[PDB]
């Protein structure tokens, strides 16, 4: 019959550093076996220190982005200060549960700085749980990306491999390599890779292309 | 419905109907109550009965739980409504939390109802003033009174009804710690206070007690007669 | 301007301000404004008038009844 | 739209309620009832306010309203407000029987009606019910009963009742002729005949102007005896012969 | 005065006095001044306090990225129309994904405040809005009234003794249109230094300034980023 | 001569709110003082009878674990607002994982300080003193029935507020300490009360960034009073 | 409609319902009527004067049926009369829906009296200025029921309402008896209507309806013109 | 006394004093007239400068309700805006339901019923407005209506609303309607408004002119008043 949902796909990555939060995402918006476009960035700049990415069903992503921006403006016009990261996480969990019985088909990843100046990535689920993790990969290429970050960032399952803190440009070559390697086998990985970096000095962006397949 | 505000502030800073509905309390029957340390006692005076009729329906002392006890003044109908709502509320509390209902909760409920009742659109304020005596967990006797304003307010002995100034003046010169030593003496102290109040023929002296591990016992008016008799004997022994 | 004739007006008084702030008065209240402005200037003992005297005379002629309204804005 | 508003709820600055007392003084006119519970039965007495010669008496009822199987009520006040009350009261008792399948006890019936009346005394400005009314009835827990409704919502059980302003002297008479449980159903009827003979100023008590109904206890029936006129006539003759016997003491 | 009780009653002279009384309630606020150039709109208010130790009641409050309002009178009705203002801004910011022009917003404000001024048993909103904004066609300086008869101006001033402010603004309305931010703002606070008696003025303690610019987001300043604006002045005459 | 309750004045104000500002004045006094070490606060109970058990009268009630309060005059209108203010602070910490600051609390209260009307009744009759330690340091806040909410550094209310404000401006400055402000408050108390100052008359409430929660049990009040 | 809902009906200082006393006076200032029950049927009769010679007598009707066996007249104001007539119409059809049986007249008077009483309690409204005379032949014995603005009702053997109801009632006490026929009922009814009306009483100045046990019947100006031979 | 209070009560001689007081509320407003020609309707509103008080373009009483209908209000202003919003909403409902342009009779009747319905009760006050409604259609011609505070709505060739009401229609009645195109009537209304309402109490004034007809091809808009500037070049020649 009328089906209310459709899978647009997309791939969002996040890495929490010592003083930085890198969020990157492909820009292909597709449906089934077609391409609607090759430029649609999943990242969104909420505050000066918070970037959210939203993949899955696209209309719910747009709606959720606009509602989050509205409630940000409501918090600002009530309390003379911007929200934190964890405040946005709690509010988003309340929103994602507030349509429990007609759910959003949306994966959500919030990166940003905490109030101490440290990296914090809050993952989500379509129904409204969250947790403070160091790295997550959401969307269609999640399973192609989580074990490799477990290998490089988490240092899991290795022997006599010391724990080095993750630097910046090392994280950059990581993000570029994982998107190339995931774009080899995925059908939903875009061309344009939109990398957002949140530092203690503002928001940087960076556009790196891929193979045009 | 009735979109109006009955109770307006005064030009000099009053609520006419809250301060003025205390007069209806002031022109009702008198009732005292003290707490001893192990036995609680209260009772009303001035039944002003026709001495020749039924008396089981005019009972001014009732209970909400097996733990809590009532008294009031003012007009009786508003007391009937407030008692019905209080019974419902205490039993609904027993529905939730599995304790016996604390007295402080039911007094806060009564005062909160009374205040949101005075606040609302066109509802006439309750011209009563109740006494809520109970002894909750670990046996602690406590007693609170109400007011048409809605101020639960803990006391040690009572002063309401007709001529409450005289009764509190007697309790003032009768605040002896010795009086709450012997339960029998506390009962006799209520009898002597109510004797320093109205006719006290031993007819309109309706009193009920609770020994905090039982329920309320309404006393048969022959025991009260012997209480008044031994009070008169001690009054003769004073000379 | 007519009733300010015999009084010694300091000539730094704009009647346009006065007329544009005296709302819904009659001529008699305007005469009351001018005379009470003269006497308010006579309170401090200064000889010739001032614009502030006219302002306070308007405030006296309006006849507020306060009761200490201060808590606004 | 507020200068027309009549304010029938706000206290008066003498210290009491205002409209409540005037409803009471509306009780005081047009009405005079009482009953005599003093064992095996209970009765009601009533005065004809419309004793005019051009009625029908085809209702097989009057002031009495058999509201259930085991309860009736005598009215005094404005009549049709009480019809609103009797309909609502009958429906209350019947919904109780619907809810439990056991007949309705008389005090929670009385308190339901008292809460209805106090509900129109308390909030709005609505006109209060100018009806006081009686109650006879039976239960499983006390036997025969008597109750006195008041327009405030206050009630009170009696053993010898009173509504109308003509019957305050009747309460004086009920005290001066008080008995301790002696209703052989001829003594109580003669006493009621004596009371209505003295208190109403109708000379010699024509039996068309009175009304007596009784309620006795039968095992499976609980009959309500709205008795006919001939026994009232011979009751009047019995009482006038006993007044002639009683004034041989002078 | 049996016609002076309610909003519903027309007078036998046609002047419904509840509106006049609400006007007089607006007249008892603090003084405030708003004025625009061709490129920048500036509104300047004056703060007051209840006592020495307490802080000063703030006047300029934020609404949106390009809309800011002044206020005079009551504060409950102020915050009520304030909440309605942010709500109606973010509604169209949600739906159309564009900023609101100011004129339709103030038409919505008038249509909002009409209903409590016509039915029975509601008060007119005692409120003293001075609205500065940016649609695509530049600055707008509006004022409201409790009669909802909103105005567009080039310089208004409402509050206590605000008429001398209007006199100062008349003899410089020709000079206003050309200048940049700095002398514009100091003309506004020179209106404020004549809305006061001549011996207590604005010693970094009572004034607030809200500028909106073609690249500048609406921003409030208070005493400390106003200390740069307060120098560059001369004294009052003898 | 009974007019509509939502009528302004011939002069301009209202009526019923002005009568509320009059109705504050009969109440008991209270004194709160902001200090950078923390906010201290004091009140008078006005004990009437010896039969009146003294520890049951509430003046300082608890809004949050770090936001205090004190009430005046009518007790029970204040009780509704205290309950609701608590509820709304709990809603903020829940939906935001953080502490609702004291200004946002008082904005949430004076949003419906005046919603009095016939549809959708009277204005409330209580003056409130709000304290606590948010991220902006200590804060002391004062509202009114008219919703005209302002910050105050050391506000005194109610029946003796004239000499309290005057003699308070005599003793106050910016760099006070805690205990000095405590005894500086209760000196003003036992100049403005009527009964003898003792263990049962007054009660304190102090909240600090160090002394994290407002905590004030009895008989340190004895130690403070015997220090006079 | 606005939120007022307050009853304008207040007891007196003495205890009297001044708006009901005034409504009774407004009833007493209306057109006279008489209605008589006489062993086999019930006769209702009104007094219907046109103001001019211009008016038509085929448009407005006083005697009005409620069911096929229940007649109803009044003495008061037609503009309220038609309203509560229509109410009684709608009310009788719910009974006939529920029980599938024609409603007894006592049950009509119960429910109509409940409506009128409930409406004088209700807020911001005046009482009706209408006294009814309801009749019908239910279960053999015919009936006759008068109501009033106060909500009360009675049961009469013969009565009158309107102007000079006292004089007509004193004529009824002397004239009526226990047993008559329908024709004698019409005779005494036109006699007591002729007691208070003007001298020219024709087939149109009166308007008379009867009731049989065979059902209600509303007589025509033909038989009314037939009847005033050897008039009253 | 007592009978001037409510909008529901009658008088001992049979009229509603609320409606009368509301009628003479509009009497103090500025003079605004209107007149139609054989292929259009011309509006014109005298707006007054005090000294500064605004900018050449606030609160313009010439509204614009539908694509071919606009208002020419005078009286209490905010009430006129609320009524204009109701009229826009009503033309919206008509356009949404029946699919074509609202006839001016139906619009005027709906608005008149709303104004009359606000006169019936004690909860609301009557309106303090009196406004004009012009239109044009190829199958209907030119229609000019006029709605008082009571709700009496009928048609004119010319009308006037404000302080100067007779003295503004003294010379409306000296024009004619068959022989005029509206481009003469523009400067005619312009020269008369500059003639009436002398300089005595108010000093500076300002003119607005609305304009609908066949020349706008069925549209309704303000004149390019600065274009052809037709008032003033004859208005300064109208003083002698």
């Amino acid at each position: 019959r009328f089906s209310p949902y459709v899978f647009n796909g997309g791939t969002i990555l996040a890495i929490a550093g010592e003083d930085f939060a890198i969020v990157a995402s492909d820009t292909r918006l597709s449906e089934g076996f077609s391409i609607h476009t090759r430029d649609s960035p999943k990242c969104y700049k909420l505050t000066d220190k918070t970037v959210i990415g939203c993949s899955g069903f696209h209309g719910d992503c747009l709606t959720l982005t606009k509602i989050i921006e509205a409630r940000l403006k409501m918090y600002k016009h009530s309390n003379n200060k911007a929200m934190t990261t964890g405040a946005i996480a709690a509010m988003l969990s309340t929103i994602l549960y507030s349509r429990r019985f007609f759910p959003y088909y949306v994966y959500n990843i919030i990166g940003g700085l905490d109030e101490e100046g440290k990296g914090a990535v809050y993952s989500f689920d379509p129904v409204g749980s969250y947790q403070r993790d160091s790295f997550k990969a959401g969307g269609s290429a999640s399973a192609m990306l989580q074990p490799l970050l477990d290998n490089q960032v988490g240092f899991k399952n290795m022997q006599n491999v010391e724990h080095v803190p993750l630097s910046l440009d090392r994280a950059m070559r990581l993000v570029k390599d994982v998107f190339i390697s995931a774009a080899e086998r995925d059908v939903y990985t875009g061309d344009a890779l939109r990398i957002c970096i949140v530092t203690k000095e503002g928001i940087r962006e960076e556009t790196v292309s891929l193979r045009k397949d | 419905s009735y979109d109006r505000a009955i109770t307006v502030f005064s030009p000099d800073g009053h609520l006419f109907q809250v301060e003025y509905a205390q007069e209806a309390v002031k022109k009702g029957s008198t009732a005292v109550g003290v707490r001893g340390r192990d036995i609680v006692v209260l009772g009303v005076e001035k039944k002003s009965v026709a001495k020749l009729q039924d008396e089981r329906t005019v009972r001014k002392i009732c209970a909400l739980d097996d733990n809590v006890c009532m008294a009031f003044a003012g007009l009786t109908a508003d007391a009937r409504i407030v008692i019905n709502r209080a019974r419902v509320e205490c039993q609904s509390h027993r529905l939730t939390v599995e304790d016996p209902v604390t007295v402080e909760y039911i007094t806060r409920y009564i005062a909160s109802l009374k205040q949101r009742y005075t606040q609302s659109n066109g509802r006439r304020p309750f011209g009563i003033s109740a006494l809520i005596v109970g002894f909750d967990f670990d046996g602690t006797p406590r007693l609170y009174q109400t007011d048409p304003s809605g101020t639960y307010h803990a006391w040690k002995a009572n002063a309401i009804g007709r001529g409450a100034k005289s009764v509190r003046e007697f309790l003032e010169k009768n605040y002896t710690d010795e009086a709450i030593e012997t339960d029998d003496l506390t009962i006799k102290l209520v009898i002597k206070a109510l004797l320093e109040v109205v006719q006290s023929g031993g007819k309109n002296i309706e009193l009920a007690v609770m020994r905090r591990d039982q329920s309320l016992k309404i006393l048969n008016p022959e025991e009260i007669e012997k209480y008044v008799a031994e009070i008169e004997k001690e009054k003769e022994e004073n000379e | 301007q007519i009733h300010s004739r015999k009084m010694n007006v300091s000539p730094d008084v704009n009647y346009e301000e006065l007329a544009r702030c005296t709302d819904d008065f009659n001529g008699a209240q305007c005469k009351a404004v001018c005379v009470e402005a003269g006497m308010i200037a006579l309170r401090r003992g200064a000889t010739e008038l001032t614009h502030e005297d006219y302002m306070e005379g308007i405030l006296e002629v309006q006849a507020k009844k306060k009761a200490n309204l201060q808590y606004y804005a | 739209s507020r200068r027309y508003d009549s304010r029938t709820t706000i206290f008066s600055p003498e210290g009491r309620l205002y409209q409540v007392e005037y409803a009471m003084e509306a009780i005081g006119h047009a009405g005079t009832c009482l009953g005599i519970l003093a064992n095996d039965g209970v009765l009601l007495a009533a005065e004809r306010r419309n004793i005019h010669k051009l009625l029908d008496e085809v209702f097989f009822s009057e002031k009495i309203y058999k509201l259930n199987e085991d309860m009736a009520c005598s009215v005094a006040g404005i009549t049709s407000d009480a019809n609103v009350l009797t309909n609502e009261l009958r429906l209350i008792a019947q919904r109780y029987l619907l809810q439990y399948q056991e007949p309705i006890p008389c005090e929670q019936l009385v308190t339901a009606l008292c809460d209805i009346k106090q509900a129109y005394t308390q909030f709005g400005g609505k006109r209060p019910f100018g009806v006081s009314l009686l109650y006879i009835g039976w239960d499983k827990h006390y036997g025969f009963q008597l109750y006195q409704s008041d327009p405030s919502g206050n009630y009170g059980g009696w053993k010898a009742t009173c509504i109308g302003n003509n019957s305050a002297a009747a309460v004086s008479m009920l005290k001066q002729d008080y008995k301790e449980g002696e209703m052989t159903l001829k003594s109580a009827l003669a006493l009621a005949i004596k009371v209505l003979n003295k208190t109403m100023d109708v000379s010699k008590l024509s039996a068309e102007k009175v009304e007596i109904a009784t309620l006795t206890r039968e095992n499976g029936k609980t009959v309500i005896r709205v008795l006919k006129q001939k026994e009232v006539e011979q009751l009047i003759k019995k009482h006038e012969e006993e007044e002639a016997k009683a004034e041989r003491e002078k | 005065n049996q016609y002076d009780n309610d909003v519903t009653v027309w007078s036998p002279q046609g002047r419904i006095h509840q509106i006049e009384y609400a006007m007089e309630a607006v007249k008892q606020g603090s003084a405030t001044v708003g004025l625009k150039s061709k490129t920048h709109a500036v509104l300047v208010a004056l703060k007051r306090a209840q006592s020495e130790l307490a802080a000063h009641q703030k006047k300029i409050l934020h609404v949106d990225n390009h809309i800011g309002i002044s206020i005079a009178g009551l504060t409950a009705d102020a915050r009520l129309l304030c909440n309605f203002m942010r709500q109606e801004c973010l509604d169209s910011r949600f739906v159309f994904d564009r900023p609101l022009p100011v004129s339709r917003l103030v038409s919505l404000i008038g249509s909002k405040t009409q209903i409590p001024t016509q039915r029975y048993g509601r008060r007119p909103y005692g409120v003293g809005l001075l609205i500065a904004g940016y649609d695509d066609m530049g600055p707008h300086i509006f004022q409201t009234c409790p009669s909802a008869n909103y105005f567009d101006c080039r310089a208004m001033s409402i509050g206590a003794r605000s008429q001398s402010a209007r006199t100062y603004l008349e003899r410089h309305m020709s000079e206003f249109m050309e200048c940049n931010l700095n002398e514009l703002v100091k003309h506004g606070l020179r209106a404020l230094r004549e809305t006061l008696p001549a011996e207590q003025d604005l010693t970094t303690k009572n004034v607030s300034i809200g500028i909106v610019g073609k690249d500048l987001e609406f921003t409030i300043y208070d005493d400390d980023d106003v200390s740069p604006f307060l120098e560059g002045l001369e004294e009052r005459p003898q | 001569y009974d007019r509509g309750v939502n009528t302004f004045s011939p002069e301009g104000r209202l009526f019923q709110v002005e009568y509320a500002i009059e109705a504050i004045k009969l109440g008991s006094t209270a004194i709160g003082i902001q200090t950078s070490e923390g906010v201290c606060l004091a009140v008078e109970k006005r004990i009437t009878s010896p039969l009146m058990e003294p520890s049951s009268i509430e003046k300082i009630v608890e809004i949050d674990a770090h936001i205090g309060c004190a009430m005046s005059g009518l007790i029970a209108d204040a009780k509704t607002l205290i309950d609701k203010a608590r509820v709304e602070t709990q809603n903020h910490w829940f939906t935001y994982n953080e502490t609702m600051t004291v200004e946002s609390v008082t904005q949430a209260v004076s949003n419906l300080a005046l919603q009095f009307g016939e549809e959708d009744s009277r204005p409330f009759g209580v003056a409130l003193l709000f304290g606590g330690v948010d991220e902006k340091g200590p804060q002391l806040f004062h509202m009114d029935p008219s919703g005209t909410f302002v910050q105050c550094d050391a506000r005194a209310i109610g029946s003796a507020s004239e000499g309290a404000q005057s003699s308070l401006q005599e003793v106050y400055h910016k760099s006070m300490t805690l205990k000095e402000a405590i005894k500086s408050s209760l000196i003003i108390l036992k100049q403005v009360m009527e009964e003898k100052l003792n263990a049962t008359n007054i009660e304190l409430a102090t909240v600090q960034p160090g002394q994290n929660f407002h905590m004030f049990t009895k008989e340190e009040l004895e130690e403070v009073i015997k220090d006079i | 409609e606005r939120g007022y809902s307050f009853s304008l009906t207040t007891f007196s200082p003495s205890g009297k319902l001044v708006q009901i006393e005034y409504a009774l006076a407004a009833v007493a200032g209306g057109a006279p009527s008489v209605g008589i029950k006489a062993a086999n049927g019930v006769v209702l009769a009104t007094e219907k004067k046109q103001k001019s010679i211009l008016y038509d007598e085929r448009s407005v009707h006083k005697v009005e049926p409620i069911t096929k066996h229940i007649g109803l007249v009044y003495s008061g104001m037609g503009p309220d009369y038609r309203v509560l007539v229509h109410r009684a119409r709608k009310l009788a059809q719910q009974y006939y829906l529920v029980y599938q049986e024609p409603i007894p007249t006592a049950q009509l008077v119960q429910r109509v009296a409940s409506v009128m009483q409930e409406y004088t309690q209700s807020g911001g409204v005046r009482p009706f200025g209408v006294s009814l005379l309801i009749c019908g032949w239910n279960e053999g014995r015919p009936y006759l029921f008068q109501s009033d603005p106060s909500g009360a009702y009675f049961a009469w053997k013969a009565t009158a309402m309107g102007k000079n109801y006292v004089n007509g009632k004193t004529f009824l006490e002397k004239r009526y008896n226990e047993d008559l026929e329908l024709e004698d009922a019409i005779h005494t009814a036109i006699l007591t209507l002729k007691e208070s009306f003007e001298g020219q009483m024709t087939e149109d100045n009166i308007e008379v309806g009867i009731c049989n046990e065979a059902g209600f019947r509303r007589l025509t100006p033909t038989e009314v013109k037939d009847y005033l031979a050897a008039i009253a | 006394t007592g009978y001037d209070l409510s909008a529901s009560t009658f008088s001992p001689d049979g009229r509603v004093f609320q409606v009368e007081y509301a009628m003479k509320a509009v009497e103090n407003s500025s003079t605004a007239i209107g007149i139609r020609c054989k292929d259009g309707v011309v509006f014109g509103v005298e707006k007054l400068v005090l000294s500064k008080l605004y900018e050449e373009g606030s609160n313009k009483r010439l509204f614009n309700v539908d694509r071919h209908v606009g208002m020419a209000v005078a009286g209490l202003l905010a009430d006129a805006r609320s009524l204009a919003d109701i009229a826009r909403e009503e033309a919206s409902n008509f356009r949404s339901n029946f699919g074509y342009n609202i006839p001016l009779k139906h619009l005027a009747d709906r608005v008149a019923m709303y104004v009359h319905a606000y006169t019936l009760y004690s909860a609301v006050r009557p309106f303090g407005c009196s406004f004009m409604l012009g239109s044009y259609s190829v199958n209907d011609g030119a229609q000019l209506y006029m709605i008082d505070p009571s709700g009496v709505s009928y048609g004119y060739w010319g009308c006037a609303i404000g302080k100067a009401r007779q003295a503004a229609k003294t010379e409306i009645e000296k024009l004619q309607m068959k022989e005029m195109t509206c481009r003469d009537i523009v400067k005619e209304v312009a020269k008369i408004i500059y003639i009436v309402h002398d300089e005595v109490k108010d000093k500076a004034f300002e003119l607005e002119l609305s304009w609908v007809g066949e020349l706008t091809n069925g549209r309704h808009e303000i004149v390019p008043k600065d274009i052809r500037e037709e008032a003033e070049k004859y208005a300064k020649e109208s003083l002698k």
